[PDB]
């Protein structure tokens, strides 16, 4: 995140130096890349004490707001987001069938 | 009532197993 905005610069003064007749290359603000709400990704009853197919149903719904980005409560999306490969925490107990 | 990790078994589940190991001394159902 942080990171990029070095190699924007970089990039951003070539063509700078390289056509002058062509002047004030745009550039987004800052706040663009700051903001982390702007980007897709960013009570709870004990599992273990439920009936089976009540799991399935509550680890679905987990599953569909999964999808679209966040997570749900009983699977974590972790903020690791190391080098490029994204990583997800499940519940610890569940039934192992489900689970995989 | 059983049968109903067999439905499943068809498909990769864990109730039933396929260890990714060498027949019947690890792999193993």
């Amino acid at each position: 995140l942080q990171q990029s905005l070095e190699l924007k610069r970089k990039m951003l003064r070539d063509k700078q130096n390289k056509k002058n007749s062509g002047q004030h290359l745009p550039i987004f603000p800052a706040w663009v890349y700051e903001r982390p709400a702007l980007i897709g990704d960013f009570t709870a009853l004990p599992i273990g004490t439920l009936p089976l197919a009540s799991q399935e149903s509550a680890v679905v719904e987990d599953l569909l707001y999964v999808l679209v980005g966040v997570d749900g409560r009983y699977v974590s999306a972790q903020p690791l987001a190391g080098r490029q490969s994204r990583t997800f925490l499940v519940d610890p107990n569940l039934d192992l069938s489900i689970r995989e | 009532e059983l049968v109903k990790d067999v439905l499943n078994v068809l498909i990769g589940v864990v109730s039933a197993t396929f260890s990714l190991c060498q027949p019947a001394q690890a792999f193993v159902v």
